[PDB]
RNA sequence: AAGGUAAGUAUCGUUCCA
RNA sequence: AGCUUUGCGCAGUGGCAGUAUCGUAGCCAAUGAGGUCUAUCCGAGGCGCGAUUAUUGCUAAU
RNA sequence: UGGAACGAUACAGAGAAGAUUAGCAUGGCCCCUGCGCAAGGAUGACA
């Protein structure tokens, strides 16, 4: 029969497997098979990253950021959704 | 003293400056045997390790090579030249000699702070670099 | 006896589990400082001289001072007297 | 330094000549260190000012 | 103008044998690299990388 | 099997409830790995049950606490292996010993009672 | 004074610098304010030049204060981070000229505007469009007014220029250190 | 004012009501001595339990007008070169922005030394037209290249 | 360590530390006295000290 | 000081706003106390300037 | 010092501002100096559990962390210097004070 | 390199191309040349 | 080590009382093994210390070098950024003399920091971001000690 | 007598010397 | 059928700290690591070394 | 012709100290939420 790792290992493979997962993302963008990752904005993030660029047409950035925070809570409920049972 | 390494020949010297680009080369020309030459060949021993990632010492007896005495005025006691990428590094001392350290000194940090100032002033691609410290007294009192 | 190995789900001797434990779970970022200052001092150069080198330089700086070496004294830098 | 005595001996460095010298020749040598910091060969001459 | 790049394939083998089950017992690496005719170690060589050498070579077969 | 002088030795049957139990209890905050820390706890009388190994070579090392369990009433078993008993209780390195101490409405109070029960009538 | 303290200000801009000064005394029990001076000439002189706003004091008989919102009902369905600029947009386009920036916006005839708010009631993408020629209007206006085309102005002094930085250069001969 | 040992001055003082419960301060004033490393000159006294026994006004005062003046130190300056209008409303830079911000940076010891000495460049620079003289200094001149 | 060798090296500081304390007391004695010494001297005479 | 005490042992303003579908939202005028002598005092710096502005 | 004492928070008062004179004059700080600023400060602001604390210390600690060393030379003779441990520091500025 | 004799016809010095210095006129020997 | 070395022969002397209660190994090779034991522990805690090689000092930098910026570059920012009551301090005025505060070290003025020369009628309110804070494991030193 | 050399890149002249 | 407990995963939102995170084919460790209160009691990791912008990446200017 | 030594003008001259500063995400702790895995508790139900 098998045997329960102690919850020092558990955090260990958990480290290794999330560094695993960040380098090979960062080898393959390095490669360029996806984009490099745009920056996170939220909105109180909004002035300090498109500010500049916000300044001009206000309303069109905020509903870009909007978009991106509905394609991100997007991606978290339909893989919700694709792992309900 | 007998610790660092020893150059025997005019040749080995004039190597030894030419060997080396990325660091400085700090040749203690005298007799190891003086009593103000052993007093310094101490100190470059206790900074030769410290320094190594930007200095390299070599030490010289003047008899041993006595090819350099008439062109660098070799007849003080004990000398200290550096050098860098085949270049010699000037340095103003509060001393009126600006070409070497003709004296021992006593502390070890004064002798790293001279090598790393002479390091950075030759990075830049200067020939004369300043001291931090004024050696026209003694700081005595 | 055999066990089951928790990370990788396959047969294994009861014996080993320990150390099998211990070194599955190898950090892989480990092997580069194992060998990268294995590397550096390999590749570094020494800073002293050699035993032989300082041997011959006590010799030769007993040559002169002998106000503490030899047994015939004679001047700080004369070879003998 | 020196008003932490010249507040605390305050008469007696009056009838004490020798601190009176040495005072003096103290501040002399604050002076002196001063201009050897600013150039190696001391002045003949040099403003109070 | 033409691809010319066979990196990805780098890349792919990579990942692929990154999850590919090595034997943590030396016997074991000296077992299948007998199996296969790999030899037991290189010139300095030790046991790390004896066993990701292992786990290179797997990544073929 | 390896041990002649094994008197509750348990089988590979109630081994795996007995080792869920024990990472529940750690999980739960709620038991004493060690020889010496099961010996304390049948001595404040608040262990319920200890569980120790049988690959300690020299079981006399631990062949007190049966006779301790006997003193206190407490029910005792055996397992095969002193590995799998400190990998379960939550550390790395062999336990040889390890006691299931009292919790006020413990969830686990029907589980840690199934265990004795079966316990119980396996020493004979 | 009046405010309770939770909605007291913690931070007062001044748009002319002669109120700097002023403040700090009627501040002067109030040290956790700070007054903070603005270089930037912010658009709000024109704030009083809207139909709604100035009709109120143009006839009054006896001094009183009032309050507005001059967010109708934009936080509703935006930030305020983003209210705050199309709002400083809008101002500096109506301080540009008032009969432009109101064609602009009223881009439909309707142009809905009921006494309870201020601004035209407009949704999101209607707002992108006004905001967006709002914009066009103000670059215009500048390169009109400095000679120089509009496309040549990178986003950072279009910024600069809605803002209300602008700069010349009067002391060209100070270049020696060149 | 400023008379008595425990001068009149301490009476309204913010905190006097604290310094009430302050018992045998001159004592622990005195073994300070032990607890810092360097010596403080008034070891004897405490400046808030009796206040300062100096005052130094009529000294400055003094200086001021035996050394000339504004004008009369000024002209040793180099005041008159930076032709400022008058000499009212200017302040003194004691920090540079660059340096103060180096002074917190991961500095090697050779950096620091030598960014210590900075404020002796501008002491130079201001009394430039002094130290720089003929009068003083007496021997050979060089004008500089450029 | 051999015993000579260890030998030797007791005898190398005990010879050392003679000279350390002598000449540590001899420096205090300098400068209790008055006499002019550098900076570096003062700090390593008070970590003999 | 206090006399028990031996050797050895603010800027009032009258005027005052009432917070609370028409935009207008006029607010009343209301008059306030005095003011006493406050515990807290002498948050002023540069003083030769405040006097001028008084 | 009782648990209930009026002068308590006086003496605390006084204890960590004589502890904060020797930083009172201060550009730059060491790590030890950070701390120790850290607990004067903390002690300002939770009067009561610092004091609990401080009564605790001086209840039922015996054993005490090594004091650091070291001389100031008057070049006549040397004065010793020595550092105490920086939340001892507190317990016993308050203890002397009381 | 270290180790090794000096060539034959080697200038002992100044084959790099290093320049000497005359600190003052009593230091060294006579220029004779 | 006593210490260290009482609960390590303490442990071993209760693993041979247990074999001694029951009567096994009464020739004493238990005994044995838990003394070869405790001596190589002993010999291992005594053991000098191994080479430890002396690292040499970094080499002085090169011009420019790419940094990351955030959160924490803010915060450090904040930390180490010029409050405006330490920027108003190192302002010194010009030909004001003021009185020698702080007896005990003078040279210690805070320039134009509550002078009526210039600066704010408002008094430069006290920066939140400078508050002395204590270390991680400190406070957890704290957490324990209470 | 000092502690007071900015370090360089150029063509040109001269001279010894290989 | 829900309710609900606990551990481990995947993500999401938000807060907080950068004098700290991380490695351990180095060693020791519940057969006891480590002990200042309270010790016929306590009772889990510790040490040494290495990496370091006091975790590490990109993008972005200069 | 080699190089050395050497005398001229010509040129530059800041001989200034600086791994510079912005954004995001990882990583650390904690809270909340969704989803899954391993289980485990209390309980609802007349005919």
């Amino acid at each position: 029969l098998g045997v329960y790792l102690t919850k020092k290992e558990q955090k260990k493979l958990r480290r290794q497997t999330r560094r695993e997962a960040q380098k090979e993302l960062q080898e393959k963008v390095r490669l360029g098979l996806m984009p490099p990752p745009e920056p996170k904005v939220r909105i109180s993030n909004l002035m300090r990253v498109l500010g500049t660029e916000a300044v001009q047409d206000p309303t069109k950035v905020e509903a870009h950021v909007r978009a991106q925070m509905a394609k991100r809570q997007k991606a978290h409920e339909e893989a919700n959704a694709a792992r309900k049972l | 003293s007998y610790m660092l390494p020893h150059l025997h020949n005019g040749w080995q010297v004039d190597q030894a400056i030419l060997s080396e680009e990325d660091r400085v080369v700090v040749i203690r020309f005298g007799h190891d045997w003086d009593p103000t030459c052993m007093k310094m060949d101490e100190v470059l021993y206790s900074i030769a390790e410290k320094v190594k990632n930007f200095a390299v010492i070599y030490l010289v007896d003047i008899t041993e090579v006595p090819d350099f005495n008439k062109m660098y005025e070799l007849y003080d006691p004990c000398t200290v030249m550096f050098f860098f990428r085949n270049k010699h590094i000037m340095i103003d001392l509060g001393t009126g000699n600006n070409n070497k350290i003709n004296w021992a000194m006593e502390d070890k940090q004064e002798m790293v702070d001279i090598i790393e100032t002479v390091y950075r002033g030759a990075r830049k691609g200067r020939g004369l670099v300043v001291s931090p410290k004024d050696y026209s007294t003694k700081y005595r009192y | 006896e055999y066990l089951v190995s928790p990370i990788t789900g396959e047969k294994i001797p009861a014996s080993k589990m320990q150390e099998h434990m211990r070194i599955g779970l190898l950090d892989p970022r480990w092997l580069e400082q194992r060998d990268r200052s294995i590397r550096e001092k390999q590749s570094d150069d020494e800073v002293y001289a050699p035993g032989l080198d300082i041997e011959s330089s006590l010799k030769q700086l007993a040559e002169r001072r002998t106000d503490i070496f030899g047994v015939e004294e004679t001047a700080i830098g004369k070879k003998i007297g | 330094a020196l008003i932490g005595l010249m507040t605390y001996f305050r008469e007696a460095v009056v009838n004490t000549q020798e601190l009176l010298d040495l005072l003096v020749k103290c501040e002399n040598k604050i002076q002196t260190r001063i201009k050897i910091g600013l150039n190696s060969k001391m002045p003949s001459r040099f403003p109070p000012v | 103008s033409e691809r010319q790049a066979e990196v990805l394939a780098e890349f792919e083998r990579r990942k692929r044998a990154r999850q590919i089950n090595v034997s943590t017992d030396d016997s074991e690496v000296k077992a299948c690299l007998r199996a296969l005719g790999e030899p037991i170690t290189l010139f300095g060589e030790g046991p790390a990388e004896r066993r990701e050498r292992l786990r290179n070579i797997l990544s073929v077969v | 099997d390896v041990n002649p002088k094994a008197y509750p030795l348990a089988d590979a049957h109630l081994t795996k409830k007995l080792l869920d139990l024990v990472q529940q209890s750690c999980n739960y905050k709620q038991l004493r790995k060690g020889a010496n820390e099961a010996t304390k706890t049948l001595n404040r009388g608040i262990s319920e049950f200890i569980v120790m190994a049988a690959d300690a070579e020299p079981l006399e090392i631990i062949l007190h606490l049966p006779l301790l369990c006997e003193d206190k009433n407490v029910p005792y078993v055996f397992v095969r292996s002193k590995q799998a008993l400190g990998r379960a209780c939550g550390v790395s390195r062999p336990v040889i010993a390890c006691s299931v101490t009292i919790k006020e409405g413990s969830q686990l109070k029907q589980q840690i009672q199934s265990i004795q029960q079966s316990i119980e009538r396996l020493l004979v | 004074r009046s405010l309770p303290v939770e909605e007291q200000p913690k931070q007062i801009i001044v748009t002319r610098k002669g109120m700097l000064d002023p403040l700090e005394v009627h501040l002067l029990d109030f040290p956790n304010i700070v007054i903070k001076g603005s270089e930037l000439q912010l658009p709000f002189q024109a704030c009083l030049k809207v139909e709604k706003f100035g009709d109120l004091i143009l006839k009054a008989t006896e001094p009183q204060m009032v309050l507005f919102n001059l967010y109708d009902d934009w936080l509703k369905t935006i930030s305020s981070y983003t209210a705050f600029s199309r709002l400083i947009l809008i101002l500096r386009a109506l301080h540009v000229n008032n009969d432009r920036a109101k064609v602009i916006l009223k881009p439909d005839k309707t142009t809905i505007t009921e006494p309870h708010h201020i601004w035209p009631t407009l949704t999101d993408e209607e707002w992108i469009k006004v905001e967006v020629q709002l914009k066009d209007l103000i670059l215009a206006d500048y390169g009109k007014k400095n000679n120089v085309n509009v496309a040549s102005l990178t986003q950072s002094e279009i910024r600069d220029i809605i803002l209300g930085m602008e700069i010349s250069a009067p002391s060209q001969q100070r270049q020696q250190i060149a | 004012w400023d008379r008595g040992i425990p001068r009149i001055n301490t009476l309204f003082q913010k905190d006097r009501h604290t310094l009430a419960y302050d018992k045998g301060w001159r004592v622990r004033t005195d073994f300070k001595q032990y607890q810092v490393l360097k010596q403080n000159p008034f070891w004897w006294t405490h400046q808030r339990h009796d206040g300062k026994l100096w005052n130094l006004n009529n000294y400055r005062t003094d200086m001021i007008q035996a050394l000339g003046g504004v004008e009369g130190i000024l002209e040793h300056t180099l005041f008159k070169g930076t032709y400022f209008p008058t000499w009212e409303g200017l302040f003194w830079e004691k920090a540079s922005g660059f340096e103060e911000s180096m002074k917190w940076k991961k500095l090697t010891n050779a950096q620091r030394s030598g960014l210590n000495q900075i404020p002796n460049r501008r002491f130079t620079l201001w009394w430039s037209p002094t130290i720089n003289r003929a009068n003083v200094y007496v021997g050979f001149q060089v004008q500089l290249d450029l | 360590l051999p015993t000579p060798i260890e030998n030797m090296i007791l005898r190398y500081v005990k010879a050392k530390a003679d000279w350390w304390t002598n000449t540590a007391h001899y420096n205090r004695e300098r400068i209790r006295r008055g006499a002019t010494v550098d900076k570096t001297v003062c700090k390593k005479n008070l970590g003999r000290l | 000081v206090d006399p028990r005490q031996t050797q050895f042992g603010r800027n009032t303003l009258m005027d005052m706003r009432l917070s609370q579908q028409t935009v207008v939202d006029p607010k009343g005028y209301l008059t306030d106390l005095n003011s006493m002598i406050p515990t807290h005092g002498g948050d002023i710096n540069d003083i030769k300037k405040a006097r001028l502005l008084l | 010092p009782p648990l209930s004492y009026k002068h308590d928070t006086k003496l605390l008062i006084l204890a960590l501002e004589r502890l904060k004179e020797a930083y009172s004059v201060k550009s730059r700080l060491n790590q030890s100096q950070r701390e120790e600023l850290g607990l004067i400060e903390q002690a300002y602001d939770n009067p009561h559990e610092a004091l609990s604390r401080i009564k605790r210390h001086l209840l039922t600690q015996r054993a005490f962390k090594e004091v650091g060393i070291e001389f100031m030379d008057l070049y006549s003779h040397l004065v010793p210097v020595y550092d105490v441990e920086p939340l001892e520091k507190i317990t016993d500025a308050y203890l002397d004070q009381y | 390199f270290l180790g090794m004799p000096a060539p034959l016809g080697y200038v002992p010095g100044l084959g790099r191309g290093a320049t000497g210095f005359t600190t003052r006129s009593d230091i060294g020997p006579a220029r004779d040349a | 080590l006593r210490r260290k070395a009482a609960r390590l022969v303490a442990a071993k002397c209760t693993l041979a009382a247990r074999v001694d209660s029951f009567h096994e190994s009464t020739e004493g090779k238990v005994g044995y093994e838990l003394k070869d034991e405790i001596e190589r522990k002993f010999d291992k805690w005594q053991e000098p210390p191994p080479v430890k090689q002396v690292k040499p000092l970094p080499a002085p930098l090169d011009g420019q070098r790419k940094k990351r910026g955030g959160r924490r570059y803010r915060k450090m920012k904040e930390r180490l950024g010029l409050t405006e009551i330490r920027k108003q301090a190192n302002r010194m005025s010009f030909g004001e003399i003021e009185e020698d505060a702080y007896q005990e070290d003078l040279g210690f003025s805070l320039g134009h920091l509550g002078k009526s020369g210039s600066g704010r009628v408002r008094q430069t309110q006290v920066n939140e971001a400078t508050k002395a804070r204590i270390s991680k494991t400190l406070q957890r030193t704290l957490q324990k000690q209470s």
